[PDB]
């Protein structure tokens, strides 16, 4: 859709559960596309900018998860297709990751750049 | 398993080139000529040439057709053997995380390597720890 397309370069970020590449007003007016009944970061700021970060690396332009290559190396096929990242850095606090669990989302590293 | 292709670009516009690629296919995916194309790749490590994933030669060149960013390596399309679909994805150590140590680039203490303590959240400023070289108004006039 015309959603998940980042409209200007300035001021976009990735999130750390389906690594959403948008521009910041989307996430705010609209959110994550890929998961809003668990996270909830449509209709502020505070959530959108304590989940999701801005340090982050690697553009992909997902159109055909259920048939690709990259996707399932990402683990992105069963996600919406649209602007995605390869190496989201960082980690959730100890205040989200608790009740994800018990909803039965596993929150998984998508971090598969290397250390050192 | 959908094969890579290797196309020539811009040098400065790499992001412009994805994000004018992914309106062109939500701008034909819906009529009679849509696109072929799986994903379209560009690292950020990389400047001069991105990467583009179809089954055939003939879809990248039906797909393509048209931008006047990539009618330079219009004419070849290199292919890619099947083990560097992986070193592609690979990043080596974003970059802005807290109680680091980063360089400057301009400015009086030009590649000194400093330390960072806080980030601001706007994406405006960072805070940064260095020492003065200064003279204390000794010794210039
Ligand atoms: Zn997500």
């Amino acid at each position: 859709a015309l959603e998940t397309v980042p409209k200007d370069l300035r001021h976009l970020r990735a999130c750390l559960l389906c690594s959403l590449v948008k521009t910041i007003d989307q996430f705010e007016y609209d959110g994550c596309d890929n998961c809003d009944a668990y996270l909830q970061m449509k209709g502020n700021r505070e959530m959108v900018y304590d989940c999701t970060s801005s340090s982050f690396d690697g553009i992909i332009a997902m159109m055909s998860p259920e048939d690709s290559w990259v996707s399932k190396w990402q683990r992105v096929s069963n996600f919406k297709p649209g602007v995605y990242a390869v190496s989201v850095t960082g980690r959730l606090p100890q205040g989200i990751v608790r009740e994800l669990k018990s909803r039965g989302v596993a929150y998984k590293s998508r971090d598969t750049a290397i250390k050192t | 398993d959908p094969n890579l292709w290797t196309v020539k670009c811009k040098i400065g516009e790499e992001r412009a080139t994805a994000i004018s690629l992914m309106r062109k296919f939500i701008a034909y995916q819906f009529t009679d000529t849509p696109l072929q194309i799986k994903s379209v790749v560009a690292p950020e490590h990389v400047k001069g040439y991105i990467y583009v994933e179809a089954y055939k030669q003939t879809h990248v060149k039906q797909a393509i057709e048209g931008v006047g960013n990539l009618r330079l390596g219009y004419w070849n399309q290199q292919m890619v053997p099947i083990k560097e679909m992986t070193d592609v994805l690979k990043v080596v150590k974003a970059n802005l995380k807290p109680k680091s140590w980063v360089r400057l680039k301009r400015g009086i203490y030009k590649d000194d390597i400093a330390q960072v303590d806080y980030v601001e959240p706007s994406q405006n400023t960072i805070s940064l720890k260095m020492i003065p070289r200064i003279d204390y108004d000794r010794i210039k006039a």
